């Protein structure tokens, strides 16, 4: 079986330039469980990214997240990049901050 | 405290 | 209310590459608190809540020790199943558990679990009784007699009503600041503009805890529940949680339709309208 991945990309707090928050990407409902996840900051990886709530629900599908500090600016633009075998070809979400 | 599992 | 200790392990195979990798998380409820990943540059057990910090370092050394004896238990595990199911050793396999325990609020043992999967399919578990065992297929049903013969429901039943639920208990005590809190959620709505004069609103609920909430938009005094759109609630990074739930209306009778927000954390569930 494959599953492909649900990629969301959101923030802690509403959006406010110069006021840290946190970005996340909650990548789900996937499977088999080999993914790649890469946060980034104007085209660029960001380094700083903790993995964390690894998980799966009762379709066994895996669900994990991705998430690092920062702090909004109005130029500054943050996507999520994922890598999973039922896509084959990389898929890039981009953080939407007036959703 | 996690569970020592039993082989297959 | 009830609390929970719950284990999602998971071990997959790829040729090639060496040896599988070897995954484990525990949960206090809906906090992760403990890790190991075989993939760590120093594979062991570490903490993952700050009160985990009160176990001494016997707690880890235990742990790190066991988590490795399950992984080559589990390395072996996916050799096994590709004879059961007469694969080849090329390709990459997975093999999925999650064991548990639940407790009323009085600290008793509600319930107990223990359900295996191989390559997302459901292998084999252990029934409610906490006695017997319920194979998918014909694979699951050799681990059943292997495990009958072994006596490990016994095992896993002395491990289920009591590791398991006197250890979620010292969770619970020692993490009582940070695990039985509640944090109220904060709601907006937010307003699109969509081709063909019509709008979508979008209710959203941030920073709350415990995870379990209800969204539901009203029309009318009428849950439009069939009509809504919405997103499994997800963790914020921070150990709170977030959902939001939409509604595509007419233009112009946005006023008719009320977001209804309940939680441990409100009192009174909120109404928010745009």
């Amino acid at each position: 079986i494959q599953k492909t991945p649900q990629i969301q990309v959101y923030s802690r707090h509403p959006p406010e330039n110069g006021k840290p928050n946190i970005l996340n990407c909650y990548v789900t409902q996937f499977h088999p469980p080999h993914i790649e996840i890469q946060m980034l900051k104007n085209g660029k990886k960001i380094p700083k990214v903790e993995m964390s709530d690894m998980s799966f629900s009762k379709d066994w599908s895996f669900y994990i997240l991705a998430h690092t500090e920062f702090t909004p600016t109005e130029t500054d633009t943050y996507a999520c990049r994922v890598k999973h075998d039922s896509m084959a070809e990389p898929k890039t979400v981009y953080w939407d901050r007036d959703m | 405290r996690g569970y020592l599992y039993q082989g297959l | 209310g009830p609390h929970s200790l719950r284990y999602f392990v998971t071990a997959v195979s790829r040729p090639g590459l060496g040896e599988p990798r070897y995954m484990e998380v525990g949960y206090v409820d809906d906090t992760e608190f403990v890790r190991f990943d075989s993939d760590a540059e120093n594979p062991r057990y570490e903490p993952r809540a700050r009160w985990m910090e009160q176990e001494g370092p016997e707690y880890w050394e235990r742990e790190t020790q066991k988590a490795k004896g399950n992984e080559q238990s589990f390395r072996v595990d996916l050799r096994t199943l590709l004879g059961y199911y007469n694969q080849s050793k090329g390709g990459s396999h997975t093999i999925q558990v999650i064991s548990g325990c639940e407790v009323g609020s009085d600290g008793r043992l509600l319930r107990g679990y223990q359900q295996y999967a191989y390559d997302g399919c459901d292998y084999i578990a252990l029934n409610e009784d906490l006695k017997t065992w319920t194979a998918a297929d014909m694979a699951a049903l050799i681990t059943k007699h292997k495990w009958e013969q072994a006596g490990e429901a016994e095992r896993l039943r002395a491990y289920l009503e009591g590791t398991c639920v006197e250890w979620l208990r010292r969770y619970l005590k020692n993490g009582n600041a940070t695990l039985l809190r509640t944090d109220s959620p904060k709601a907006h709505v937010t307003h699109h503009s969509r081709p063909e004069d019509k709008v979508t609103l979008r209710c959203w609920a941030l920073g709350f805890y415990p995870a379990d909430i209800t969204l539901t938009w009203q029309l009318n005094g009428e849950e439009l529940i069939q009509d809504m759109e919405l997103v499994e609630t997800r963790p914020a990074g921070d150990g709170t949680f977030q959902k939001w739930a939409s509604v595509v209306v007419p233009l112009g009778k946005e006023q008719y339709y009320t977001c209804h927000v309940y939680h441990q954390g409100l009192p009174e569930p909120l109404t928010l309208r745009w």
